[PDB]
């Protein structure tokens, strides 16, 4: 009756720094809706994040998208903090090039 | 085209 | 060649912060193009893709209508739920709808949808003859019999074999441009030593349309599935979708794998080997 987002954190297209881009996270397969999705930057929550109209899948879990404009660099850091009652501690999933 | 969906359980 | 509209919907109760929320979207394929929010403050149906915003004020109008009236039946149905579950009002609780239809490439008729469920789980589904119903427990049962005694069933089939056939038709037209075009996957490999005995080969699919795809790794011509990892099918943002499958493989043996490619858009299934 409850279940644990799926979390997949990555560009819309290939990673180049210097190069603007879309830092997407993805979160999937859960249930109850209820939930906080938030992107940080080097530990801090970035303030303009969009999303998606919440939907769900065949099996009625939902699904959300959470993105935002952004350009990656060398040194900069980038993860996505997921807030959901079937997780004792937010999950934080840091940004993977190639995921 | 939305339907008109009126129905009690 | 066949096509889908549905129309997603989402109760959510709030004991003690007012009125339960109501969140509605439809899609035609994998792309979206309305939605409703009880919260926000337009309390208009909304447009989500370029090809419906040319549909005049009427629709719009209509369009909201029933979305609203949707969401006070829902409403209703959450109220009347938790008496048949016999459950607390200081809880919260979740009620989906789903409903729609599919066409054939023919442009006709092929299946209707009308289905909810309740705290996530099945409740009552009409069934794909569209005369009798699906229910998930007892619960749904009391419901079932009232809506056989009442020929809810026969009563849907207006909407399903017409109202919404003739509504996918119209937008698969005013649309073709994005609803009846393919976008192939562009593919590519990955490559990462984790040891000096191990490797992992990481193959991608980018930038697709439709979402549906496939992706397997073969050994030596056979289909591996142990040591294997697939991703949820995911969405880049833009309309077009992204997934990867992905192997450890000993080192230096990476040349006896093969990922294979299937998609809508591919004439021929693509083959990719490090």
């Amino acid at each position: 009756i409850q279940r644990t987002p799926k979390i997949q954190v990555y560009s819309r297209h290939p990673a180049e720094n210097g190069k603007s881009n879309f830092l997407n996270c993805y979160v999937s397969g859960f249930h109850p809706s209820d939930i906080e999705v938030d992107l940080l930057k080097n530990g801090e929550r970035i303030e303009k994040v969009e999303h998606s109209d919440l939907s769900f899948s065949k099996d009625w879990s939902f699904y959300l998208l959470y993105y935002t404009e952004f350009t990656p660099t060398e040194k900069d850091e980038y993860a996505c903090r997921v807030n959901h009652v079937t997780l004792s501690q937010p999950k934080i999933v840091k940004w993977d090039r190639d995921m | 085209n939305y339907d008109y969906w009126y129905r009690s359980f | 060649g066949s096509h889908s509209m549905r129309y997603f919907s989402t109760s959510v109760s709030r004991p003690g912060r007012g009125e339960p929320r109501f969140i509605a979207v439809g899609y035609v394929d994998d792309t979206q193009f309305v939605r409703f929010d009880s919260d926000a403050a337009s309390q208009r149906m909304e447009p989500r893709a370029p090809w419906i915003e040319q549909e005049g004020p009427e629709y719009w109008d209509e369009e909201t209508g029933k979305v609203k009236a949707h969401s006070q039946t829902d409403r209703e149905n959450l109220r009347i739920a938790l008496r048949y579950y016999n459950q607390s009002e200081a809880g919260s609780h979740t009620l989906q709808m789903m409903f729609g239809c599919d066409v054939g490439s023919d442009g006709r008729f092929l299946r209707g949808y009308h289905q909810y469920a309740y705290d996530g789980k099945d409740y009552i589904a009409l069934k794909e003859d569209l005369r009798s119903w699906t229910a998930a427990d007892m619960a749904a049962q009391i419901t079932k019999r009232k809506w056989e005694a009442a020929h809810v069933a026969e009563q849907q089939r207006a909407y399903l074999e017409g109202t919404c056939v003739d509504g996918l038709r119209r937008y698969l037209e005013n649309g073709k441009e994005t609803l009846q075009r393919t976008d192939p996957p562009k593919t590519h490999m990955t490559h990462h030593p984790i040891s000096d005995h191990e490797a992992t080969l990481r193959c991608w699919a980018l930038g697709f349309y439709p979402a549906e795809i496939t992706l397997t790794w073969q050994r030596d011509g056979e289909d591996q599935t142990q040591d294997t990892e697939l991703v949820e099918t995911r969405p880049a943002g833009d309309g077009t979708f992204q997934k990867w499958a992905a192997v450890v493989v000993p080192s230096g043996e990476e040349q006896r794998y093969t990922c294979h490619v299937q998609h809508e858009g591919l004439p021929k299934p693509l083959t990719l080997r490090w």
